[PDB]
């Protein structure tokens, strides 16, 4: 045999874990960025990008450690370990943020090679392949938030930097200046996401409380056989429940986890979208008729103007310190506030 | 083979864990990260 | 019968059919762009390129239009305010017309191949049925390309035989049609050196031509005709469809940065010229080279052009709109007038004062005054009752030099505001709210609008890549798997190679 | 008008209720 | 309130014409043997 | 019969080796004073 | 003229009207007020 | 079905895998903590320690503003540290 | 003239080869001790 | 089905559908000319981006003059 | 030329609503065994 | 449920689509400027 | 929108005459 055909054999040799040709991309990447998130939470600060401390080594802790994203003045820069800015001197790429495009990087190329994982078992397995083509849902989400997003932007500084408390300020970041609420992608996102929890829910509860009696126990998971020939619970009993429950039900198995695929993955896609439009700013921001109407009659008021106000207090409370390169001193006098507060 | 029980080994690795794991809360209240 | 989302796949085994189609779909793009050409035509205001260009009225397709070489107006204008140029056929109108016609010619001839999709040269010779040669297509086709990117390369933007391309200085202040020659050094692949792209569809298209003749000559390997599923049209959609939301992804990428092929005079600034201060920094340096040959405050900014002033405005930063904001720009804040002149700011010291530009992230941004050194010397307070800064308390005056209020200085503190209020926005201007019915909120230009579409619709694209290629190789379980399974092809350690029945063990 | 549109696409949305509810295809045994 | 005039016949074929094209296939489906 | 080192040691210490580490690494951390 | 043997028909069922006409007019009932601005 | 490798149990509860491992698992544990108590750490990822952060007098960030130039930005910040 | 930038970006483009082709030639050697028997 | 002239003439471009070369043929001279494309693009990806920094080249509005 | 606003929908509607009935007759004649 | 006997198919040849429309499209370019006034 | 309404109608005229002329039910004798 030809040499890569026993290279095809020995990467698809059936073991504890499987490898693949897909292997070759996806183990390095998905290691080296699963180990530089580790690394850079345990050892690595934020001082001279953000002013922040980001590491257990300085004393945050598990929500407020992270892999904050390299200064503004970066623009884009890929910040190569050998690249201009770094220039091979591992500390000062450390220093100014290479481990977040490093992260970026090597995950982004690790979400490629786990999707051609998909692919390869299920082509050698014999099944379709319906779990990679649900997986692009993760893919775009991941593109479009951490490199489309910043690629609009000024620079690589206003993607989310990777971590719990750092996530936490993007969102509040997305509704302070973008209104992210008011956009109709991200409430088809957010449709998509609870409806799949509840389809997740409703169906796992219909089946285990329309299973048949297959054994003695009290406990039914024994009643179970995987090579078994026969449906494990009653499709007639739980359409009869939801038609009488709810209105309607599902009469079709195939049908009902095909819809279980679609709408998870189309809400996503959805919400990627509309942080496609954010990267430019084409913002759902306001609704002009009502800012018409509230400009000429000050006694109009809306939940929508309410929150506008909100906007305004989390843009100048928290600008100054969030983006330290524009250098803004807002004097006390200047900032939005309310009565006594 | 089987020479040291498994729940041994489960029990011994768990209370480990644990004492790891609390080792961690005492730091966030001394030292760095105290707000003290 | 056939699911509503499958009914196209009528034509998969059916390539008459598929070129009638596929002629009915280029029918429709010409004949789109045939009328959006002419509705720009019946909506474009050619009266101010200073003020009032093309970006500010919400055109399209006009740019691309002109970026090529069409830069006239059967009714006798040009979108450089040029006056008594004749352009031939070539128009605006004239392409709009052609793109018209040809959209009528290939309707007739999809109907053509619709009705007559049974021809022998779709036939297999040797089996009689249907039967596309897909590799030599591409090397066919391959070749064709090749030839039209040089010629394009060779002819049309050089100006040996056509008009040449956009060309403008670095400040998009005296853009126009220019032959351009091929820069074949290192600087041919700056992304800002036109000539680069002269070159590049030279070269390109000679390996064109040559790879397009190994395509047409040489058959595939075996290996990678099984590989690829070669004899399945629908590898050739997984593929294709790849390239063009990686051609996509670039276009919007040079939209949204600039670029040579992205003039500012034909889709307005970038947002990064904003940011960086790009043109502020050009009239200051002008008015500092003014000042120090001799001339007085009032010559130095009355010598800055007005169009280099409306670039440095937030308004016309495409990072400024809105998702359902719709229409021209002009729409917001108004049709451009006149440059009121530049706004110097002092207190009651004399020292002037500079007021903090708005970035482009704020809706809204208060109103900061600092010195040179970025001390803080006067704001509009929101709370008065402790208030230090305020121009009643720091006597703040506003004097203009050049444009419309040149030489005119302002003390009452409201008109003085109402200046600082409109100086973060950058330079200040004289706007006609009244013939659009204006409502004073900004929208974005059409490279915003460009940059947006083309990379949501590369989005899509990249699903349909994956959807289109796991039909390509999946396609002999597309209806479910193999009711004859063997439980032992899943089960561990049965094989030794995952699904190879030879490897038992 | 918009308060007329908002309306109208309510009541069509509840209609719809009602004809999928009480004028569904019936689920059928094998 | 002074709203986009163009929203009320962009909501109406917004609705009008999937609904409509979803209607014919309903009934042409009916329809059928 | 079975052999020591396969895929799956690598797999395991490449984990688990670096999380021995830096778990002493943290606990050390926790005794530092400003 | 021989007839085309690719030809086929196509259909929806009833459930899918109502899903098609659900999503429709939800969609519509969603975007509306973005129309209308 | 299994793939061949030696089961997990089986091995977590050998005599010999304690053997090894009561050597190994304390000596990676000693090597972290040694890694921090002995202030490598901070040379090695240039972290700035507790009293690092500012100048005795200072108290504004040291923030890279140039692309090209923010090494040896950062080196002046160190520098002025002393 | 050879940059310093361009003198990195042949560094990283031999660190890249050095690696993949330590890790094929690693994978080719291991197929070829251990072959799957047919 | 139906012949034509032009059919005719181009009958010979569409003979051919299946024929392959045998095992790997062109392959490693497709490898080659990929990795070159391949080099190709990151070269001019970085040149866009700054990484890569060469004399005479200023990625900038101001190559414009 | 300042004409009704709801000429617009009018006649939009005025064409569509027809035009789909009969649409929907004639497909799902043809669609008939 | 018995079916009810009184339904009958329904039917709009192809020239009859063609009148309708004719006829529609006409009436709808005769109206539209009253329409727009 | 009038100018548009107005040519848009007639087009669809018009492409109504060649559907109707080309593609007509064909007449056949008994
Ligand atoms: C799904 C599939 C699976 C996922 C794929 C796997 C992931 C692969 C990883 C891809 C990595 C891509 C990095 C792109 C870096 C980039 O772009 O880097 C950015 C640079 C441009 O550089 C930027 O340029 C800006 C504009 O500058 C210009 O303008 C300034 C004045 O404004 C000055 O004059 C300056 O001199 C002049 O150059 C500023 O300088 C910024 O600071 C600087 O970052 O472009 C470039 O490298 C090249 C840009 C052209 C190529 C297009 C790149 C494709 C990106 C598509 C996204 C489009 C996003 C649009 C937003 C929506
Ligand atoms: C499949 C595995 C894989 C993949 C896809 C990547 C991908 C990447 N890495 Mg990661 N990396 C990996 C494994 C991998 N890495 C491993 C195993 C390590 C540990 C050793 C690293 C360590 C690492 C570091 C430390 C850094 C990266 C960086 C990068 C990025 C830039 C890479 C680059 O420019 O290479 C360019 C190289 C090539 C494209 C190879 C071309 C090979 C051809 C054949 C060479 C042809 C010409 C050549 C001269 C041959 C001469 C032959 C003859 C003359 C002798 C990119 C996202 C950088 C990064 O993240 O920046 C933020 C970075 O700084 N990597
Ligand atoms: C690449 C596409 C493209 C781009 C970038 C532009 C760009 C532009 N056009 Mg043009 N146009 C285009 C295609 C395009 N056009 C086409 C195809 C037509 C024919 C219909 C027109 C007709 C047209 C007219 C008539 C006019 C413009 C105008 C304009 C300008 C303003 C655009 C605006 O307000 O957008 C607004 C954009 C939106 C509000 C976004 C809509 C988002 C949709 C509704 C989301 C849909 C979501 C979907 C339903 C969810 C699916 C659910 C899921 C479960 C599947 C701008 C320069 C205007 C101008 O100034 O001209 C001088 C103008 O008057 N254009
Ligand atoms: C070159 C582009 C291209 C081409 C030629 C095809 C061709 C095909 N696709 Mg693929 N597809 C593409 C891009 C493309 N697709 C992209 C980008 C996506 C992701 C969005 C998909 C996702 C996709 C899926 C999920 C499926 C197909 C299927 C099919 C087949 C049947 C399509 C059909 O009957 O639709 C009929 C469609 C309609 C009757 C109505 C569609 C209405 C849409 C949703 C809204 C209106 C769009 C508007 C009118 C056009 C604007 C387009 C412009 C903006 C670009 C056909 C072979 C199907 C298949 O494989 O069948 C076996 C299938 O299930 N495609
Ligand atoms: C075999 C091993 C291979 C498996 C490992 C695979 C790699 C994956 C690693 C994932 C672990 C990530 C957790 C690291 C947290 C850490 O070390 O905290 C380390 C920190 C250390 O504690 C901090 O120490 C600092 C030292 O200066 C200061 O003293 C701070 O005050 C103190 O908080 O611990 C805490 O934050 C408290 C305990 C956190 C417990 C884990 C949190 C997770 C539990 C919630 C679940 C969230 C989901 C987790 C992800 C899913
Ligand atoms: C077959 C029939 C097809 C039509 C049936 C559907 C009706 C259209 C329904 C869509 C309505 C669109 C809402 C726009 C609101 C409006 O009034 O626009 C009206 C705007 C025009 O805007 C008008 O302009 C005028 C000056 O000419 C005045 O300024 C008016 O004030 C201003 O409203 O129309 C457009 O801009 C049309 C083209 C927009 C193209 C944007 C490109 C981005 C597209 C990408 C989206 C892909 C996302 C897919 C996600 C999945
Ligand atoms: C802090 C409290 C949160 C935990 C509460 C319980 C969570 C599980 C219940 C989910 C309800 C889902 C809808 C019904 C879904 C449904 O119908 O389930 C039915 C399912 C199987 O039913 P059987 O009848 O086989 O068994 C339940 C009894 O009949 C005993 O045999 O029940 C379980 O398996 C119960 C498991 C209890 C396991 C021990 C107690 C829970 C301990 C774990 C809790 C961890 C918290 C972390
Ligand atoms: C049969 C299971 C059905 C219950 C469903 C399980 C609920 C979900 C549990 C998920 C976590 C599993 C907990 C183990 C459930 C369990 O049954 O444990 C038992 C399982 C097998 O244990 P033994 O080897 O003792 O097996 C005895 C056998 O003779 C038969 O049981 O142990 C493991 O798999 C743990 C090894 C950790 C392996 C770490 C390897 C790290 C490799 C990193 C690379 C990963 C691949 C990356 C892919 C891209
Ligand atoms: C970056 C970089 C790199 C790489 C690195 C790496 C690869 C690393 C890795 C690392 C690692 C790999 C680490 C790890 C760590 C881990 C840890 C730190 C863990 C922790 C844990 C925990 C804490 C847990 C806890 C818990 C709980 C709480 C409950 C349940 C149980 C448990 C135990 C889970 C290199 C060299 C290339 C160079 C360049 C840069
Ligand atoms: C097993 C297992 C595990 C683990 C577990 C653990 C870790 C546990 C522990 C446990 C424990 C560890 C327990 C203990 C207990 C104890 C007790 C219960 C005691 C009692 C005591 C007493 C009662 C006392 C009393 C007193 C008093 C009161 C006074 C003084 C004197 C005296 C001290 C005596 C896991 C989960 C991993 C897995 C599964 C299995
Ligand atoms: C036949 C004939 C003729 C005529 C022709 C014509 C007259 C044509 C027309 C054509 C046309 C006139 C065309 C048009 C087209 C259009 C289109 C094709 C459209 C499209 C649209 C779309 C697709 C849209 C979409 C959308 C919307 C709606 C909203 C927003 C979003 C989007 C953009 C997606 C002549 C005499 C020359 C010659 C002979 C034959
Ligand atoms: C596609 C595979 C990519 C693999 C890339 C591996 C990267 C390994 C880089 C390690 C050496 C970095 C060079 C350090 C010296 C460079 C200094 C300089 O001249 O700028
Ligand atoms: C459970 C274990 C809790 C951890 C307690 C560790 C205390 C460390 C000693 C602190 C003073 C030295
Ligand atoms: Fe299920």
């Amino acid at each position: 045999r030809g040499w890569f055909d026993i290279l095809d054999d020995w990467l698809k040799r059936d073991r504890f874990v499987f490898v693949g040709w897909s292997g070759i991309l996806l183990f390095p990447c998905a290691y080296l960025a699963l180990g530089g998130w580790l690394t850079g939470t345990t050892f690595v600060t934020s001082w001279y990008t953000h002013g922040l401390a980001s590491s257990y080594l300085e004393g945050c802790n598990f929500l407020t450690v992270a892999v904050s994203t390299p200064a503004n003045s970066m623009g884009h820069s890929l910040l190569l370990l050998w690249g201009p800015e770094a220039q091979g001197d591992f500390t000062r790429w450390c220093q100014l943020g290479g481990l977040w495009t490093f992260i970026a990087l090597h995950g982004a190329f690790g979400l490629i090679g786990f999707m051609l994982r998909q692919f390869e078992i299920a082509r050698l397995v014999g099944v379709r392949p319906y779990n990679a083509i649900a997986f692009s849902a993760p893919i775009a989400v991941f593109v479009s938030v951490f490199l489309i997003y910043p690629l609009g932007q000024s620079s690589w500084f206003f993607a989310p930097s990777f971590g719990v408390a750092a996530i936490f300020r993007f969102l509040l970041f997305f509704q302070g200046f973008h209104n992210w609420t008011l956009n109709p992608f991200h409430m088809m996102g957010v449709a998509g996401v609870l409806g799949g929890a509840l389809l997740c829910a409703i169906h796992g509860a219909t089946v285990e409380n329309t299973l048949f009696q297959d054994g003695e126990g009290a406990s039914t998971f024994r009643a179970f056989n995987p090579t078994q020939a026969e449906e494990t619970y009653s499709m007639v009993t739980a359409n009869r429940f939801w038609s009488q429950i709810f209105g309607i039900a599902f009469s079709n198995k195939r049908w009902l986890h095909f819809f279980m695929l679609f709408v998870p993955v189309t809400g996503l896609w959805m919400s990627a979208i509309g942080v496609v439009g954010l990267a430019l700013n084409l913002r759902s921001y306001d609704f002009i008729s009502q800012e018409i109407r509230a400009a000429e009659d000050p006694e109009f008021e809306t939940f929508y103007t309410k929150n506008l106000l909100l906007n305004e207090g989390i843009r100048a409370w928290m600008a100054p310190q969030d983006q330290p390169h524009e250098n803004f001193v807002f004097p006390e006098e200047v900032l939005p506030r309310g009565n006594a507060l | 083979g089987g020479r040291i029980p498994l729940w041994i080994v489960a029990t011994v690795a768990g209370m480990g864990v644990i004492v790891i794991v609390g080792l961690f809360f005492y730091g966030a209240y001394a030292g760095l990260g105290s707000s003290l | 019968g056939l699911p509503w989302y499958r009914v196209h796949t009528v034509l998969i085994n059916d390539p008459g059919r598929l070129i009638a189609a596929h002629l009915m779909h280029t029918a429709l793009v010409a004949g789109w762009a045939g009328s959006m050409a002419l509705y720009e035509l019946a909506t474009f205001d050619p009266s101010d390129p200073v003020l009032n260009p093309m970006w500010r009225q919400g055109m399209f397709v006009l740019p691309f239009m002109a970026r090529l070489g069409v830069t006239g107006s059967w009714s006798g204008w040009s979108i450089t305010g040029e006056t008594g140029i004749d352009p031939g056929f070539w128009s605006f109108e004239g392409v709009a017309l052609a793109h018209i016609v040809l959209s009528g010619l290939l309707f007739l001839a999809a109907c053509w191949h619709w009705v007559y999709w049974d021809l022998e040269l779709f036939r297999d010779p040797r089996t009689g049925e249907p039967a596309l040669d897909l590799p030599k297509m591409f090397g066919i086709h391959l070749f064709l390309a090749g030839l039209l990117c040089f010629g394009f390369g060779a002819f049309h933007l050089t100006g040996l035989f056509g008009p040449g391309m956009w060309v403008s200085d670095p400040y998009g202040l005296t853009g126009s049609v220019q032959p351009v020659a091929p820069e074949w050094g290192p600087d041919g692949f700056n992304p800002y050196n036109p000539g680069g792209v002269v070159a590049h569809h030279i070269a390109a298209g000679i390996v064109g031509i040559i790879a397009g003749l190994f395509h047409i000559l040489v058959r595939p390997p075996q290996r990678l005709y099984k590989a690829l599923r070669m004899g399945n049209i629908e590898t050739v959609l997984s593929s294709s469809i790849a390239a063009v939301f990686f051609a996509a992804f670039v276009v919007a990428g040079t939209m949204w940065y600039g670029s040579a092929t992205t003039p500012i005079e034909l889709f307005g600034p970038t947002r990064y010229q904003w940011d960086s201060s790009y043109f502020q920094q050009e009239i200051n340096r002008r008015v500092q080279a003014s000042l120090a040959s001799g001339a007085t405050l009032e010559e130095a900014w009355s010598a800055i052009p007005e169009k280099l002033a409306f670039y440095d405005y937030i308004g016309n930063n495409p990072a400024k709109g809105g998702l359902f904001r719709t229409g021209p720009m002009n729409k917001g804040d108004g049709i451009a007038q006149a440059w009121k002149g530049h706004a110097v700011f002092r207190n009651k010291e004399g020292e002037e004062l500079f007021v903090r530009r708005m970035p482009a992230f704020f809706e809204s941004f208060p109103v900061i005054l600092t010195d040179k050194n970025g001390v803080v010397k006067a704001d509009i307070p929101f709370r008065r009752a402790e208030s230090k800064y305020s121009f009643e308390q720091q006597g703040v005056t506003v004097s203009f030099y050049g444009g419309e209020l040149n030489g005119q200085t302002f003390t009452d503190p409201p008109t003085v505001k109402s200046y600082a209020r409109k100086a973060i926005f950058g330079e200040i201007f004289e706007f006609d709210t009244e013939t659009l019915n204006s409502d004073g909120i900004f929208r974005t230009s059409p490279r915003g609008w460009f940059t947006f579409a083309h990379a949501v619709f590369a989005l899509l694209f990249f699903f349909g890549h994956i959807w289109h290629g796991a039909r390509t190789l999946f396609r002999d379980v597309f209806s479910g798997i193999d009711p004859e399974l063997s439980p032992e092809q899943v089960e561990w350690g049965f094989y030794q190679k995952v699904g190879d029945v030879t490897t038992r063990r | 008008m918009e308060t007329i549109t908002y309306v109208f696409i309510f009541a069509c949305i509840i209609a719809l209720f009602f004809f999928a509810i009480f004028f569904r295809e019936p689920p059928r045994i094998t | 309130m002074e709203v986009n005039q163009l929203g009320l016949i962009a909501t109406a074929l917004f609705v009008l014409v999937p609904s409509v094209f979803l209607i014919i296939l309903y009934v042409q489906t009916e329809s059928q043997q | 019969s079975y052999p020591i080192f396969t895929v799956r040691w690598v797999a395991v210490h490449t984990l688990a080796v670096p999380t021995i580490f830096f778990l002493g690494a943290i606990a050390a951390m926790q005794f530092i004073q400003r | 003229m021989e007839p085309n043997p690719n030809r086929q028909p196509v259909e929806l069922n009833r459930t899918s009207l109502y899903l098609g006409l659900l999503l429709i007019l939800v969609l519509a009932l969603l975007f509306s007020s973005y129309f209308f601005n | 079905g299994t793939t061949g490798e030696r089961p997990f149990s089986d091995i977590i509860t050998s005599v010999r895998y304690w053997v090894i491992h009561s050597i190994t698992i304390p000596a990676l544990f000693i090597a972290g903590w040694l890694f921090v108590s002995t202030g490598l750490a901070y040379d090695v990822f240039g972290t700035p320690r507790p009293d690092s952060y500012y100048a005795q007098e200072q108290r504004s960030i040291p923030l890279v503003t140039d692309r090209f130039e923010a090494k040896q930005q950062v080196e002046t910040f160190l520098e002025q540290l002393k | 003239t050879i940059t310093p930038s361009l003198k990195g970006f042949f560094i990283g483009l031999l660190s890249g080869a050095v690696v993949l082709g330590l890790t094929f030639a690693v994978l080719i050697a291991i197929s070829q001790i251990d072959k799957v028997q047919r | 089905a139906r012949r034509t002239w032009l059919g005719d003439i181009l009958r010979p471009l569409n003979s051919e559908y299946g024929k392959v070369a045998p095992g790997w043929g062109t392959t490693p001279l497709m490898a080659v000319f990929m990795g070159l494309f391949l080099v190709c693009l990151l070269i001019i990806l970085e040149i866009y981006n700054s990484t890569l920094i060469l004399d005479g080249v200023n990625v900038s509005w101001k190559a414009l003059g």
